[PDB]
């Protein structure tokens, strides 16, 4: 395949790294995109890529949460009154949900896409 | 008691009332369910009625509760829902833990029953009934 | 049926109400659709639905006269002169009628769009 | 007496007279027919004919008449000419009483005879003529 | 047929007048068009009115000309170099001729429409 | 005398000349004819070629005339150019003097030989020929 | 044929002049296009047309070098990396090159479209 | 030497090197090839990767060299490129000397090795290889 730039790891055919400075989630996505053509935060489609990244952060990381690349979980649904009606007046308390991982597990949580952690970028070799 | 049961409030075209007793949603909205035709978890359908709701819960909730289910919950049968990740890669993998999976929804005493915000559909707390009386 | 909110009355498968506050036509009509969905001065498609709207407003009302909901009667006209030909040119009086009910019969009147009167508010419970 | 009979004045190219008698709208379209060819109520197509109509009517009209009647008048069947209600629906019941039926017109003295009013048609007053004299 | 006003005299199923102001072309067609609907200055489809204008306008006027209505009778040429090309290139003297009638005579001739007569109105009974 | 005939001018790629003689302006145009190949009244396609005909008029005219024809005429066969009147109506009918026929064209003295002025096809005036030689 | 103007000259059925002046190659062209219409740097299509074009300008300029029609020689050309790709991003010292004749060949080269030479004026008679 | 071999350098994901030996570029391109799977003269990308090249070439290039063949060259069979003359005909005959076809590209360190330049591809220079190592 091709190899992975200084610094990043390797994985399957993707190019990882951590970076330690704590930022929003949308800070986080957009500092990935400017490391590398093709970086974004991390994403996950198997269980062995999910071991593989929170090695790698474990290793190298103090803080346990990292962002991975998902925002706004609860916005994006469909939400329904149980009478069958949808819901055209609103008054949902503000939130923003992302997906966040942990260093000691393979399984994922959420926090507010305002706070601030440490994130792991990715791009295809 | 002209349109409604007894410890059921009139308002606008339905009658209403707040369950101090604990409950998953869903046994909650099935509890609703039960006591008349058409019973549904209260849904919440303009601002006039948030109003009406939140007085309505202030007034009769037992003081040691302070959160309240309503009626709106998540169609998706995925884990959450966003269904791509930020590149663009879709997400067919997903190992959200269950404590983290807010499908349900809430209101707080600590805001004067006033906004609406998720919550866990296994939590267990009192909760409000609709229904539409017959005329 | 559905039930009408407290302070409206019930016939067929409306709610009315009576309000004393007087208003041109325009503002009562505004004001009604502002008492509730579907509100509107009322409307009346029977002798029976007349009759009761009269009952209520009677026992309620001091004015005798009150808006029901239709504007504008004259100038909505086809006009013609006799000579067969339709006014390119005109110099009306300018002059706006509505609809007026009476409270001691069935019977409708006009009057100018910009005076004051009591009305009855209606919609589909 | 060139273009028009006696009593009659030639304006623009029309012959016009005000009758002083009084009449309904229609019986005084009638009187009018029968004075000529294509004779009928006046029609009033502009600011001069208005002008020069408001001038003849001022100076025939007698002194205890004070509406003349002119040839508009409503076409439509139904009572008054709302077809809708505002909630929408349509206007297919109609308890409008005659005596607030006005579907003809006509010229004031108050006014100058200058703009025109609408009136009931079963009102009798003086009227005035208008025809196209040949050459 | 239809009768002329008061002050116009008629002849076949048309309406005239003289005018003595004397006014540009363009301002004595437009006073035309505002003594009378269909106004317009004289325009003549036979010998018979041309003589029925000229005798109407001898017997009311002391100038001997008066415009009747065509303009620019020169610039609406197809004007062609006789080496057969069409003028790209311009520098014509401006220039703009009416169309004038004279009171002694049917026959025709012109004058720049800047210049100032007496005219003839004219319109369908 | 290289490119054109004696007492031609040479400019731009055509010979010119202006003759003192009095024409109409159809003898005129093939007097030219019969100078040349392609020979024709003076056509004037530019600024530049005004100026060099300008010019060249002013120093080969003799002084008592003043107007010279150029190759410029209206085609239409009508007697003027309006098809219509200013009511709408169509010009089928015109009695236009020929005195007041102008429908060729020339240059003025009193003007620099500059602008073009619009002539009788009647008139008898000098006049210039163009045409362009071979190479 | 048609001949052409007095100090130009003619080969084929074109006209042709030297312009002594030096300007760029952009000027030489503008200002060619105002001597005459048809007007242009002078362009070449066959051997003995440069030659005739050659004796011309030898015989009439001091410098050894004159404009032709041609501008932005490599600016114009499809440039590839080796790998086969097309360069997305680049950073080309930015150059014009503009075609250039010489009097005592019939070769070209060329020279800086911002340089100063004398030109070639030709035209279609 | 973990990506690349002994004396190229490793950045982002490429292995290169400076040849200080001359050679036109044809030559090089062939000879660069001919070091490994994929490789190539450079190739060069984005800012960056211009940064790298230039500092690595800054680094090694022998004192008496200061020209280095990059791989951007011309497709065009034809001489120049212009395919038209400015008067619209076409560029169908040309004269073009070789010394001035100059269809090749160099760098030179009177400029920090920064911005690329056109060149003749006969010139005999330094130039630098690029490839991509396998994982």
């Amino acid at each position: 395949g091709f190899c992975c730039p200084s610094h990043w790891s390797s994985y399957d055919r993707y190019c990882y790294k951590v970076f330690k400075q704590e930022m929003t989630w949308a800070d986080a996505e957009k500092f990935c995109t400017q490391q590398h053509t093709g970086s974004h935060l991390v994403s996950f489609h198997s269980t062995e890529e999910v071991d593989f990244v929170v090695k790698m952060t474990h290793q190298s990381l103090k803080s346990t949460f990292f962002w991975i690349g998902a925002n706004n979980i609860w916005n994006k649904c469909n939400w329904q009154w149980s009478d069958g009606t949808k819901p055209e007046y609103k008054e949902w308390h503000e939130e923003f949900e992302c997906l966040i991982s942990r260093t000691f597990d393979n399984q994922w949580l959420s926090a507010p896409c305002s706070d601030t952690y440490s994130f792991v970028c990715k791009f295809e070799a | 008691g002209l349109h409604c049961p007894s410890d059921w409030y009139y308002y606008d075209q339905h009658c209403y009332r707040i369950f101090n007793e604990e409950m998953n949603w869903e046994d909650a909205e099935w509890f609703c369910t039960k006591q008349a035709k058409g019973a549904h978890l209260v849904s919440i359908k303009s601002a006039k009625e948030a109003d009406f709701v939140a007085w309505m819960v202030t007034q009769n909730i037992e003081e040691s509760f302070s959160h309240v289910s309503i009626g709106l919950r998540v169609q998706n049968k995925e884990k959450q829902c966003s269904t791509k990740w930020s590149d663009g890669s879709s997400v067919s993998y997903d190992n959200l833990l269950d404590l983290y999976i807010t499908k349900c929804s809430l209101l707080k005493k600590e805001t004067g029953f006033r906004k609406w915000f998720v919550a866990s559909c296994i939590g267990k707390i009192p909760f409000v009934c609709k229904f539409p009386p017959q005329c």
